[PDB]
């Protein structure tokens, strides 16, 4: 059957307007004045191929559909290429509401595993991608040395980051386990 | 403590400033007293010295932006006796904050309302004279 | 002239190559890259801005007092790194609260952001602090070769912050390439994202891998001989990637992907072994 | 003195915030005030009656009125004190609405103190004032037309058919504007030239118009009724008394150049007639390509080709000015992503316009530029240099929408196979018919409407052109092809508008064109008197519009001169010659110099002198004074103010 | 004369043969006609230096001020009490928020005080004969039963008045007494009785002091001769009350944009306070709906009536600095911000007061039993039905011909375009001229348009 | 994976101009004059409780997306109450 009685429409319940007035008071506040002309969608090379709609996720964000937002996955489909942002004719800041949206959506558990990796990779060794055996002896063979002077070749460097990381919450965010260092 | 603030605008930018302001209905202070002359230009020390010297606590002056001048270039002579006046008063015990003097166009009602706000505090935290 | 090296992850940790033919490429124009001892991943923007702002702000901003302890300027070869270090630096130094809180985290390191450096991109001190006759005058082998350059979503946008180049038609990388000997060729979508950023490439694969096919595409049937880009986030894209082209659509492409340091120490005469073109997945 | 204070309600935008009984009784207990009156609208009908019947019965000679600002009700209070038989300038204005009642709402208390302490600084001030009669200045009755386009042409022969000798200055070498550029105009699709050209002849034979062509304004001085003008007329090597618009020079002269009548996609020749229908109908003589072959000279039996012309200087003098100058198309070259200059296909409406006219310089075919074919496939994309921040262009440009659609409508009338597709974010058919010409665009001519602002415009390796764009209705991106692309471009400030503007000394609005005296009530007006506005200079409108703001700047122009006569405000500097010593710090601080010296004492001209007080305020003795803003005036206002 | 082009070359372009014998034929009919023509001389008329103006708003008030101060001698005819028209009743105007009765009032009391212009309100044109310069009215002037050359405008009959009656200043929202002044600012400052309501019981006559009361006042007749007529008789607001799926006179709480207007004005029967009609309390939500009576093909309207969406703007605007907490919603179908400085009003009304706009033409209004409205309206731009809660919902009413627009047509003998409005000589180069000579139009009596366009046309 | 490279994006290949001619000389000419208010799917009862969007199949028609209208069950959702009708203001 193709009855769902929830789905296809908008009332009151749907709407959470201290979604968007968090949205606006944390930097997007930019996204009241746009008059829905499809330009962003139109340059979106993501929405060529996906069913992501920058557009929808604009006026989504103005009339305060926050569970149609968060729990979108399209919401993942943005490159951050700003093409979008460098057209708008009202100087929309898309961008900065697309990663508010998605930091409310981590917020909310929506979080792919490939994402907990690479932070739990920048806990581990500082870095997102973090270097390989191949890579050191390439590294070793051209003059360079075995490791960069990184994170990876300074252990009070990676406790700084591991610091930093603990002070903001990054590591509940992604549901790092300190005692056995897995997610 | 209320101070006493004694304000010359200009009859074509900064008293239009001022209607601005009150026509959007921009509140501040009520101790400010607006006196109209056409022109900056008509504004001299005399006006200033004799108003500190009556009891006023802040004097504040208001003239077209530079290059805006509706007679062209008052507010140029103004602004040279404004800074004149900034060097005679602290001799005499009167801070220049005091003696402020701005140029406000006929449509910034919210920056003559700023202004008023602004040198109202100042001239309360600085005390009477 | 003195600057702050900051290298990322990709390049030290993947590509080697290109880290190599930078100190080479800056040693030969008198520069002096300073190591920032203990920088970590900057954060990679796509993964860390999209999850939360405070910690990728402040991983940034520990990335840039490790700078300004020297009293250096940053230079970054990375579209991604200069795009986060660069958004941070400009936060925090215009946002006074952000500025507190990101001050507030970064106590208990033993740091203290001042904001007193600035974030500067590879491609624009090398057009700008040397100038395209120096480049000129260090080409000893004048290249034959048809390149389609990738300029990176994250070098020249967000414009109103970067102010480089017209993102719409820039031709810096066109000139810096152009002075190598090569030639910049036009095609199709030229400005378009390689797929990789947002975190796009780590969420949806096969996202990603169509934004790099559609550029392959584009690029092929203007006949290039190779891709040159500014961003090993988008080197290891297209490296990778055309790999996984071929083994899910087996689609083959063979392009080889260089960075422009690479390409500046091909036609500066610099050892084949410096370029370490082992690294690379596509036979160069 | 005798003075009587009244104090306005202004129902209760005054009596709401300040008491206006305390300050009546104030007023009346204060020294040399013999009544105190207050009443609800005071510069009604009924408050003045109350104030002459005042003034008559208890004989006041000074009048105080505790009301708005002055800049808005003085001249009405100044003639009811002169109706009643007191002089002009013995009246006082104190701002207690304005500057106290609106400002103060939290503090009534506070409001009602600043209120007294006003109305005190207002009777010390009036106390002082002294009679002073105002000088009448005759108005001269011409008008000057700057604007030889649809409005300009509608306000000289509203001026020349009322009586006034008109000149009217025009760049161009002919008159039309770009009403004569349009092939049709909508809603009607009637011919724009079919109904210009007649108004074009009629300026040009008219006994009350001198119509200067090829001409600029140079400089303006004075004032209302009182303008000295310098326009510059530009050599055309052509006698204009002798050509007769022939074109045998056109026919044999060598050397091709742009027409700018076509819009940079026609040619004409070194010596060109810019259209038949021109008025003047003239030869010019464009000597950046002619090469002085003296070919036209030899093939002229009319003598008229002057090669050794030089630049004419004109002088006027004229009573009022009416600047209709128009405007310029906006340029897409900006926005890259659309190709305009780059893409061959991609053309402007005005570009369209010129082509679709079958006087234009394809013979009003529509074909294509890279081939000469015609397309088959179109698109229209509106707003184009409008409502974008991107540029600094966020006004509407208010008629881009009916001239594509109506192009759009001459396009399917002449191809009917093509197809049409617009790319729009609102249709503003807001005119009277258009509406109904916007459903005529679907129902009757079939053209496509896509609600969405193209994203960019992409040429392909065959030339044609990939609009891609979301479809918002649709909800999905599009990529559609085309062969030929219009942009619909919007209206921008002529090319000189500034040194123009500057020249008369006029003001500007935010979207760069000028700006009307008051947006509601005085739509013509400037706030330099004897100087209106007329069309598009105004700002963007349609060909009625313009029409209308002619006529009405043709009447309000005419007023004054009518009148013959203006009173010149007697603000002025004083000198007291017992008092002057000659030292002359005052005659360069005038900026109009109004100060000499005559037996060694600085003497003023009221003619020159505008009443800034500068010269006043430098004065150290003393020998200098302002009436009406003396300084014992305002040196009492000062003590008043704090005592 | 000889019709060669609209007669044959454009109408027989497939025949060029057909064509040239045809034309060889009309030319010959022509020089027939001419042979046997012979010499007429024309007499001249007198064309009368005087002008009538009928409708005393802004349009008719500009027109009668700027022929006086040309030294033309000019009537004002307005059939209300007072002029002032629709300009008098806004509380403010787009796209400035400045008040309408600021800067009406001086023009009223300008036109009241003219030597040169004679005010005869509270009357209407009953026949027009003659024709340019030569124009014979009769004019019939409505018996107010008050003297207005005695009446001062006091009030106090209004104060003493026991019966109570609908003030049409106030749109059917506001209540006055059987003798009212339409507002403070009225021009002339007059009374007047609506016999329709006064029961005669001498209250008023006993306590005006000036003896201005007429019980016994009869119409007059006045005749005039003048050379030129203007009519500037503008517009009604539409009535919505057809349009049975919004509910107006049905649903308590649907009111139009014009009695919003009325109820904003702080003059205004509420003193400027914007209630509910059920209960007298604020609205905390609020419904604008663009369109109502316009662009409409099921009600015969399909014009714009090119003022709605400029004065929704503007009233919801208002309605958020009167009110912040307050939430607004438009439901537009296109916003039509063409004018100088529209545009920015139009992304001032989102930046600056977060007014919500929902592309959509309303399905239904629905009245629920606490008396909210819920709006079902797809929203076009998600592409999914939405059903909204208001306490109040504007509808957006469009601009229709005053009501006996008809009967002054024809006493003139004028013309009307399909709009229903009076049609000009020429849509492009002749805006304010008919075809009748002497006969001319300024404002909203040639169509729908904004105050400075409206006086534009004045001028002309 | 969300990637599908067909069914977000509309170029000439998803389009039949045949199909809308077709419709409108068979006595639907109307649907060439809607523009697209959106009175019909707020009027629509099927519309408030299955995914079937009238002024987007209107739209649809008028484009030429023969195959996305044709084989949509949407399609069948309208009970012909003739509410969108009654109210078209551009009378479709
Ligand atoms: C493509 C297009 C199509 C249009 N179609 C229509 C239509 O169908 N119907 C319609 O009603 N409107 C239409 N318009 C709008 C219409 O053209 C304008 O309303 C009208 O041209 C305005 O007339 P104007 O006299 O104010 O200005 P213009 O027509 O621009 O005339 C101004 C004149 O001033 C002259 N001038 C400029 N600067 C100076 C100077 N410094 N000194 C002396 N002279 C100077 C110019 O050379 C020109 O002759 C269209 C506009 C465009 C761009
Ligand atoms: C709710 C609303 C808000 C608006 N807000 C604005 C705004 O903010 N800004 C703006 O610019 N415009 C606004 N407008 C439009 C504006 O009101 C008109 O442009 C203007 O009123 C037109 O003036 P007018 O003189 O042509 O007509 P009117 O104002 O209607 O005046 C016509 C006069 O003619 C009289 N009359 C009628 N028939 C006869 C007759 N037979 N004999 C004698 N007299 C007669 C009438 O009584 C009336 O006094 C608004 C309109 C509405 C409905
Ligand atoms: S381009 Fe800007 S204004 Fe247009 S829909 Fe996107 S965010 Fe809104
Ligand atoms: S930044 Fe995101 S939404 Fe904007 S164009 Fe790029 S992918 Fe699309
Ligand atoms: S005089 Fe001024 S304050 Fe008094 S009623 Fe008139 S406008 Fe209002
Ligand atoms: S210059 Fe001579 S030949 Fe040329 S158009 Fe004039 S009259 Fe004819
Ligand atoms: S002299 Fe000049 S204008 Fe005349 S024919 Fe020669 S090139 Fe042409
Ligand atoms: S009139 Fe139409 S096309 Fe022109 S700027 Fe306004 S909305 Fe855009
Ligand atoms: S400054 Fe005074 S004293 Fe000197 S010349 Fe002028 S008026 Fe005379
Ligand atoms: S008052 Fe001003 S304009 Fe007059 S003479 Fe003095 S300086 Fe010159
Ligand atoms: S009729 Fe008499 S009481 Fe009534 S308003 Fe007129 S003068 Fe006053
Ligand atoms: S006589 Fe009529 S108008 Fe007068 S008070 Fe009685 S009811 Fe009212
Ligand atoms: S102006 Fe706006 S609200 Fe009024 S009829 Fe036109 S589109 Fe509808
Ligand atoms: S109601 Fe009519 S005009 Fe509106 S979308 Fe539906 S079919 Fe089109
Ligand atoms: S007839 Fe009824 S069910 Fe069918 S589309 Fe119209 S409103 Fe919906
Ligand atoms: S007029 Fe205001 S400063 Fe000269």
């Amino acid at each position: 059957t193709l009855l769902q009685r929830e789905e296809n429409i908008i009332r009151k319940g749907n709407i959470d307007k201290e979604f968007s007035e968090k949205i606006k008071a944390a930097g997007g506040d930019s996204l009241e004045y746009c008059f829905q002309c499809g330009t962003c969608t139109g340059s979106c090379p993501s929405g060529r191929r996906t069913p992501y709609r920058v557009r929808q996720i604009i006026r989504k964000a103005n009339v305060g559909l926050k569970d149609e937002i968060i729990s979108d996955p399209t919401l993942w489909m943005c490159t951050t290429c700003y093409s979008c942002q460098e057209r708008c004719p009202r100087k929309v800041k898309i961008v900065d509401v697309v990663k508010l949206a998605r930091n409310e959506a981590a917020k909310a558990g929506f979080m792919a595993p490939a994402h907990k990796a690479v932070g739990s990779f920048v806990i581990k060794t500082g870095h997102g991608v973090p270097i390989n055996d191949a890579t050191m002896e390439l590294r070793k063979a051209v003059g360079l040395g075995e490791l960069p002077p990184t994170t990876h070749q300074f252990p009070e460097a990676l406790e700084e980051v591991q610091k930093i990381i603990k002070a903001t919450g990054f590591d509940q965010l992604i549901g790092y386990n300190w005692e056995t260092g897995e997610l | 403590f209320e101070p006493k603030i004694v304000g010359f605008c200009c009859n074509w930018c900064s008293y239009g400033g001022a209607d601005t302001a009150g026509t959007a209905r921009m509140q501040y202070p009520p101790n400010v007293r607006i006196i109209r002359v056409m022109c900056s230009g008509r504004v001299n020390a005399s006006m200033i010295l004799k108003a500190f010297s009556e009891g006023a606590d802040g004097v504040f002056v208001g003239g077209c932006h530079i290059g805006d001048c509706h007679y062209d270039s008052g507010n140029y002579k103004w602004k040279r006796r404004a800074r004149f006046i900034e060097d005679i008063l602290p001799e005499f015990g009167i801070d220049k904050e005091r003696f402020r003097w701005e140029w406000i166009s006929a449509s910034e009602g919210e920056k003559f309302q700023k202004t008023m706000q602004e040198f109202y505090e100042t001239v309360k935290y600085l005390g009477p004279l | 002239m003195e600057i702050a090296y900051f290298l990322g992850c990709i390049m030290n940790n993947r590509y080697p190559g290109i880290e190599k033919a930078t100190r080479v490429l800056f040693d030969k124009l008198g520069i002096e890259l300073k190591d920032m001892e203990g920088a970590s991943c900057c954060p990679a923007p796509g993964v860390f801005g999209s999850f939360d702002k405070t910690t990728w702000a402040a991983i940034a901003a520990r990335n840039i007092t490790i700078a300004e302890d020297m009293g250096a300027d940053i230079m970054t070869e990375c579209n991604g790194c200069f795009g986060s270090l660069f958004e941070t630096n400009h936060l925090l130094k215009e946002d006074e609260e952000m500025k507190a809180k990101i001050n507030e985290i970064l106590k208990e390191t033993g740091r203290e952001y001042k904001g007193e450096v600035n974030v500067r991109h590879f491609a624009e001190v090398l057009y700008n602090d040397v100038g395209l006759d120096k480049l000129s005058e260090l080409v000893e082998k004048p290249l034959n070769l048809n390149v389609a350059v990738h300029y990176g979503c994250h070098f020249l946008k967000p414009s109103d912050e970067i102010n480089i180049d017209n993102p719409e038609r820039p031709t810096i990388l066109d000139e810096i390439v152009e002075v190598t000997g090569a030639k910049s060729v036009e095609y199709k979508d030229k400005m378009m994202c390689c797929g990789a950023g947002g975190g796009v490439r780590s969420r949806d694969l096969d996202v990603a891998l169509d934004f790099t096919r559609e550029k392959l595409t584009n690029m092929k049937e203007a006949g290039v001989d190779a891709i040159v880009n500014v961003c090993p986030f988008c080197h290891l894209q297209f490296d990778v990637g055309q790999m996984e082209i071929k083994d899910k659509f087996g689609e083959e492409f063979d392009i080889p992907v260089l960075h422009l340091a690479q390409l500046l120490g091909l036609a500066m005469g610099l050892p084949k072994e410096d370029l370490v073109v082992d690294a690379h997945q596509v036979c160069v | 003195p005798k003075i009587g204070v009244y104090v306005c309600h202004c129902g209760v935008n005054i009596g709401g915030v300040v008491d206006v009984e305390a300050v009546r009784d104030y007023a009346a207990k204060l020294p040399n005030v013999v009544i105190a009156k207050d009443y609800k609208y005071y510069c009604s009908d009924p408050g003045q009656l109350e104030i002459q019947k005042d003034i008559k019965e208890l004989g006041i000679n000074r009048v105080v009125v505790a009301a708005c600002s002055p800049r808005l009700h003085e001249p009405t209070f100044r003639r009811c004190v002169e109706e009643a038989g007191l002089n002009q300038f013995l009246f006082e204005f104190a701002n207690i609405r304005e500057h106290d009642s609106w400002v103060h709402m939290d503090n009534p208390e506070g409001a009602t103190e600043k209120a007294k302490d006003l109305v005190r600084m207002a009777v010390a001030k009036a106390r002082l004032l002294e009679p002073l009669e105002a000088s009448k200045v005759s108005v001269d009755d011409k008008a000057l037309v700057i604007g030889g386009g649809v409005a300009g042409i509608q306000a000289a022969l509203d001026l020349a058919d009322m009586g006034f000798k008109t000149y009217m200055v025009e760049k161009r070498p002919s008159i039309s504007g770009r009403m004569g550029q349009l092939d049709k105009t909508f809603p009607t699709l009637d011919c724009s030239m079919c109904i210009l050209a007649p108004k074009m002849v009629d300026v040009g034979k008219h006994d009350n118009i001198e119509l200067i062509t090829y001409a600029e304004v140079k400089e303006v001085d004075g004032y209302i009724g009182n303008f000295k003008v310098k326009i510059e007329k530009k050599p055309r090597y052509i006698d204009e008394e002798l050509c007769t618009g022939c074109g045998s020079c056109v026919e044999v002269c060598p050397i091709e150049m742009p027409n700018y009548f076509d819009e940079g996609i026609g040619m004409t020749k070194a010596v060109y007639i810019p259209f038949p229908q021109a008025v003047p109908l003239c030869a010019t003589i464009d000597k950046d390509y002619c090469i002085e072959c003296m070919l036209c000279d030899e093939v002229c039996e009319r003598g008229a080709v002057k090669h050794d012309q030089e630049p004419e200087e004109i002088e006027i003098e004229v009573g009022t000015i009416i600047v209709a100058t128009g405007y310029d198309a906006y340029d897409p070259t900006e926005k890259l992503e659309y190709g305009y200059g780059r893409h061959t296909n991609v053309i402007t409406g005005l570009e369209l316009e010129r082509m679709i006219n079958a006087s234009g310089p394809t013979d009003g075919k529509v074909l294509k530029p890279s081939d000469g074919e015609k397309p088959k496939r179109v698109a229209f994309i509106h707003c184009v240099g409008s409502r974008d921040e991107q540029i600094g262009k966020p006004y509407c440009s208010r008629v881009c929408c009916m001239y594509i659609m109506k192009n759009a409508q001459l396009i399917k009338d002449k191809m009917p196979d093509t197809e049409v597709t617009l790319y729009y974010m609102d249709i503003r058919a807001f005119g009277k018919g258009f509406e109904e010409f916007y459903k005529r665009s679907q129902e009757k001519y079939g053209i496509k409407f896509i609600r969405g602002r193209p994203a960019e415009v992409i040429e392909n390796p065959d030339l044609t052109l990939t609009v891609r764009s979301e479809d918002t209705l649709l909800g999905k991106v599009t990529e559609y092809d085309y062969d030929m692309v219009v942009l619909g471009v919007g209206l921008v400030p002529p090319e000189g508008a500034e040194t123009l503007r500057q020249t008369i000394g006029l003001s500007k609005s935010a979207d760069g064109f000028l700006m009307e005296a008051h947006p509601k009530l005085r739509p013509v007006d400037t706030l330099t008197d004897g100087v209106y506005l007329a069309g598009v200079a105004q700002g963007p409108k349609d060909i009625p519009d313009a029409v209308a703001q002619a006529s009405g700047a043709a009447a309000r122009a005419a007023i004054p001169m009518v009148k013959g006569e203006v009173e010149i405000e007697p603000i002025i500097a004083v000198t007291d010659s017992d008092v002057c010593g000659g030292c002359e710090v005052c005659i360069e601080l005038c900026p109009f110099g109004a100060i000499s010296i005559e037996e060694g004492h600085a003497n003023v001209n009221v003619a020159l002198c505008k009443g800034c007080g500068t010269c006043v305020a430098a004065c150290p003795s003393g020998a200098m004074d302002q009436q009406h803003f003396k300084t014992e005036q305002i040196m009492a206002q000062i003590e008043a103010a704090l005592n």
